[PDB]
């Protein structure tokens, strides 16, 4: 009996979901493992790039004996095309990571020291495109109809704490309208 | 075949579980090669933990590597199985009248777990016990069945294929069902004109006009 | 069905006349009860009293609740109607009367009404004041599970 | 009036369901109530009494009047009522309890169900053996795997994957399993968190 | 005025980009505020004074001239938040509620007015709801001119020029946005400092949001602007008001 949620995720599932996307890591170390799912790797090598499973860097992370990559799409320079894409197509919610909320949240509490110009300012940014964007949805939210919505590109997280209530009324919307006819 | 792919069907069919209002295949093929491979690797990580002892008079991190990782992937089976026996507690009845009627497939093997055809039958049964020596003594004629009457219901309820569920479309294309403009699939709901679909676009709409493509493994959940 | 608001929502009463007699009362001493007598009757019985006869048992003299009037004003403000002080199910039960009666009219009414709070309540799932007063009890239940998402991701946001 | 008594049941249903949404949930139920289901059971046994007794007068005197039917047709349907609302409270109550038993049993060594569910005698002995028979049922899907689990637990993910427990008046030291974690109020465990999700649902550790 | 872009410039950068770690606090503020229609915002002073000194020192030096401008700096964030183009948004108020050093009612004699001051007192009877204005069109009686006359806060007489004259300008009612004000009138506390004689009342003016939002008879404690009215009753003897900015009852005290 899964008590809470049960319908929805729980915000922690899915970051325990999304740790479970590769990224790539700057390793210090120069056994096996073969773990189970992993693949990698090859004894990791000093100042070279190499690509790995989420929740290991985080992990090597506490012991910083590895240092993180930044995302291309994770830069203050790179969202402004973003938002700016974002104002002037007021309908289409643009081009997501679809975990990039979830990702700014959790790249943000260790990894901080890792990026250029992380402070006062990605945050800043990020919390604005998910400022605009989530208003967007509320106001694309007038529209709803059974059965159809176009949610297009949309955060995992945005899905999630929203979903009780959208595919709640669609089932007391559509709920008399199929049994009307 | 591969280690990795077992595991993205194995959260992939997780979050197909805790999204759909009602049960799915129970796939043993799958979580019985991962229920004998993690006796193996739990069984393997005390073992090289236990002879590690033997070099002390170094480097824990493959081992709290290999932990972690073991806590994380006991942890989505569990998930899993503990939602299903929570909708098995849910359609008890429904699966009952499943299991009485000949068409199409009843419960068997397959669509339970041999583990969770026990918690089914037991659950049930000591149920039906509580309620006859509580509520029913001092029992109705009619009511004697836990059964249609019919209305309302019961229960019948809720093999509920009309719920709405966020479904997110991917699988492989050709260049089988692309129609254009961007692509599969088909749609036709009953009620109203297809939309259709669009690939890169999560679209939300009934469980049961998409339940095939679900099937497929064309659209996930 | 099992669930409270269900079997509460047929627990409301009607304003049912009987298009038969019907000695042996089980209400007191009619002991029959005449022809055409208006009683109030809940949902669970008179639901398949309609369908049953080809004449059918009872009128369905519909309630006050739906009168022209009602379904007339909230066709102006829902957000500002008060539903929590009529029934105070509605939805719950509407529901059963628009197929009980099968009338198509209303559905393009209440199937706006409901969007018309919900563009509401999306607006009080952000984290009440008097508002969280006026509204349906099921309807209710669905704010308890939005604010829930909305408070549980907020915590899950920071720490 | 006549199938009211229900309505009423389900009415007080209603706030178990409130004392177990928001919540906290505590559990404490405030009692099963025998008194009131007996007065509906008395009342359905006055019904189909009259049911039968004019089952038995069509045979006789009514001479299969189309009047007649409507008794067996309406007073079924109360009988039908009172089910709708007799199992509409008791799945409620299971569903407030298999959960119960479900979160915690318990939990290492779980080893025995005992001084859990503050209801305790106050609820009913009827659903008690129900109960027991219960975690006896799910004592069978823990002797079937092999994951191992510890399914009991672990509702919520690891992370990561070392915690930090302060001790809240707790004695200790209990910790037998694995290691001895010497219990000691005022005292802090740098430890993983296997031992922390088993120590965590009995009460001993606080801050996670 | 080049000198009021500079500071609003200042008031947005305090709203935007200001972080407890790490949510932040005012913006959100904004957010949650507008939704449910309360068109409101609270400041935390000690927020404020750790984010600049500068706007602050300003803040406590003129109030009355700054303050709203701190209004529409705020306004013209929530344009570019609650919606979004290429209306109607009311300016909104601005609470401040912040620990200072309480100020008690016989101690307040000239001198710090206008300059913000907390204090606490019981509220005697709280006056019947009027409105003052806020956005009012006018046209002339005679060349007709239509003027849009954007009245602030914080009396204010109208223009004469567009024979003509002296003051041939009328008030449209059918467009003109109003506000409401309460007048408080508080009766310091009877612990202290009353002494052998009977306690001072100082008449209050709440407006929008704050009114109606204390039941009299209630301890509060009151933050608001110091200032003098004129209301003839010489020479010249101004007779002294607490304009409010904002209030906060005592705990809870829902």
């Amino acid at each position: 009996l899964p008590a809470h949620l049960q319908q929805t995720f729980s915000p922690e599932e899915i970051q325990f979901i999304v740790e479970n996307e590769p990224i790539k890591i700057f390793p210090r170390i120069t056994w096996q493992l073969i773990t189970t799912d992993d693949k990698a790797l090859n004894n990791m090598v000093a100042m070279r790039s190499t690509e790995v499973v989420l929740w290991i860097a985080l992990l090597l992370k506490q012991q910083s004996k590895c240092s993180i990559v930044a995302p291309q799409w994770l830069t203050t320079k790179e969202l402004d095309r973003k938002i700016q894409y974002e104002k002037t197509h007021p309908d289409r919610f643009s081009e997501l990571p679809w975990n990039w909320l979830v990702l700014a949240r959790i790249l943000f509490n260790k990894a901080k020291d890792d990026f250029h110009d992380p402070i006062h300012e990605l945050r800043g940014k990020i919390q604005d495109l998910r400022e605009i964007r989530q208003i967007k949805v509320l106001k694309g939210l007038k529209y709803l109809n059974e059965s159809h919505l176009q949610l297009d590109n949309l955060s995992l997280l945005e899905i999630n704490e929203l979903r009780p209530f959208i595919t709640e009324i669609m089932d007391k919307l559509r709920e008399i309208h199929t049994a009307s006819l | 075949v591969s280690p990795q792919q077992d595991f993205s069907d194995l959260m992939k069919s997780w979050k197909n579980e805790r999204c759909s209002p009602e049960l799915l295949p129970y796939p043993h093929q799958l979580m019985k090669r991962l229920l004998n491979r993690i006796s193996m690797q739990s069984q393997l990580i005390e073992n090289i933990s236990m002879g590690f002892l033997d070099m002390q008079n170094e480097s824990k991190l493959p081992l709290l590597c290999m932990e972690t990782e073991l806590e994380r992937l006991k942890f989505v089976i569990r998930s899993y199985i503990r939602c299903r026996l929570s909708k098995i507690d849910k359609f008890s009845l429904y699966l009952r009248q499943l299991n009485e009627d000949e068409n199409s497939l009843i419960s068997l093997t397959d669509l339970l777990s041999k583990d969770e055809i026990k918690y089914h039958d037991t659950h049930s049964l000591i149920w039906l016990k509580l309620v006859n020596d509580s509520i029913l003594k001092y029992m109705p004629e009619e009511l004697q069945a836990i059964n249609d009457t019919e209305g309302s219901v019961n229960m019948i309820d809720e093999p509920d294929w009309n719920k709405f569920v966020f479904i997110h479309v991917n699988g492989p294309p050709d260049g089988e069902n692309e129609f254009g403009k961007p692509c599969y699939t088909v749609t036709i709901p009953d009620l109203k004109e297809e939309v259709e679909l669009t690939i890169g676009s999560i679209y939300v709409m009934r469980y049961e006009v998409i339940r095939d493509l679900l099937r497929d493994d064309k659209v996930a959940l | 069905y099992y669930d409270i608001d269900d079997v509460l929502a047929d627990g409301t009463e009607f304003p049912c006349k009987f298009q038969y007699d019907i000695p042996g009362l089980g209400y007191n001493p009619g002991r029959p009860i005449t022809k055409n007598t208006k009683l109030s009757l809940p949902l669970w019985l008179a639901r398949i009293l309609a369908i049953v006869g080809p004449v059918p048992f009872v009128e369905l003299l519909p309630p006050d609740m739906f009168s022209t009037k009602v379904m007339n004003a909230i066709k102006t403000d829902p957000v500002a109607l008060d539903l929590h002080s009529i029934n105070s199910h509605f939805f719950s039960l509407a529901i059963k009367w628009i197929m009980l009666f099968s009338e198509k009219e209303l559905a393009n009414v209440v199937s706006e009404l409901l969007l018309q709070r919900a563009q509401e309540l999306n607006h009080h799932a952000s984290s009440t004041s008097t508002f969280l007063l006026k509204l349906e009890e099921m309807e209710k239940e669905i704010y308890k599970k939005s604010h829930e998402s909305y408070k549980d991701t907020k915590r899950w946001m920071f720490k | 009036m006549y199938g009211d008594l229900g309505n009423k049941l389900v009415l007080e249903a209603k706030r178990t369901k409130q004392l177990y949404a928001r919540s906290n949930q505590d559990v404490n139920l405030p009692m099963y109530h025998e008194d009131i289901i007996r007065n509906i059971l008395k009342e359905v046994s006055n019904l189909r009494k009259n049911t039968e007794y004019l089952k038995e007068q069509q045979q006789l005197g009514m001479l299969d009047d189309k009047v007649a039917k409507c008794q067996y047709f309406v007073t079924l349907l109360c009988m039908e009522r009172n089910k709708r609302c007799l199992l509409a409270y008791q799945r409620l109550r299971t569903d407030i309890l298999d959960s119960m038993a479900w979160n915690n049993n318990g939990l290492d060594l779980m080893s025995s169900i005992t001084f859990s569910q503050q209801d305790t005698n106050n609820l009913s002995h009827q659903e008690q053996e129900y109960l027991k028979e219960y975690c006896d049922l799910i004592t069978d899907l823990k002797s079937g795997d092999l994951v191992d689990i510890d399914l009991s637990g672990s509702l919520v993910p690891p992370s990561d994957v070392f915690i930090d427990v302060r001790v809240l008046k707790d004695a200790g030291e209990i910790q037998t399993e694995y290691g001895v974690f010497n219990l000691i109020k005022d005292s802090q465990f740098f430890v993983r968190q296997s031992d922390v999700e088993r120590l965590i649902q009995q009460g001993y550790l606080q801050k996670i | 005025d080049d000198d009021n872009t500079e500071i609003i410039k200042s008031f947005k950068n305090f709203i935007l980009e200001f972080r407890l770690d790490s949510q932040f606090i005012y913006r959100d503020q904004l957010r949650n505020n507008i939704l449910v229609k309360n068109y409101s915002l609270t400041v935390n002073m000690e927020h404020l004074i750790g984010y600049n000194e500068d706007i602050y020192k300003k803040l406590s030096d003129e109030p009355s001239d700054i303050i709203p401008l701190f209004e529409t700096a705020i306004t013209q964030v929530a344009k570019r938040i609650s919606i979004l183009s290429r209306n109607s948004l009311p300016t909104f108020q601005l609470i401040l509620n912040s620990n200072a050093n309480q100020i008690p009612l016989r101690d307040l004699d000239s001198e710090h007015v206008s300059k913000i001051v907390r204090l606490s007192g019981i509220i005697i009877s709280t006056s019947v709801l009027s409105s003052r204005a806020t956005y009012l069109s006018i046209m002339c009686r005679n060349c007709r001119h239509t003027t849009s006359i954007t009245i602030n806060n914080f009396t204010v007489s109208l223009p004469r020029s567009c024979n003509c004259g002296p003051d041939p300008y009328i008030i449209i009612h059918e467009s003109s946005k109003f506000i409401d004000q309460q007048f408080l009138k508080l009766q310091e506390i009877p612990e202290l400092v009353p002494v052998g004689e009977m306690p001072r009342n100082l008449t209050m003016t709440c407006d929008r949001y704050l009114t109606n939002k204390v039941i009299p008879g209630t301890r509060v404690t009151i933050v608001g602007i110091y200032s003098i009215y004129n209301s003839k009753n010489g020479v010249a003897i101004r007779t002294p008001y607490i304009k409010i900015l904002g209030i906060q009852s005592d705990v809870e005290t829902s």
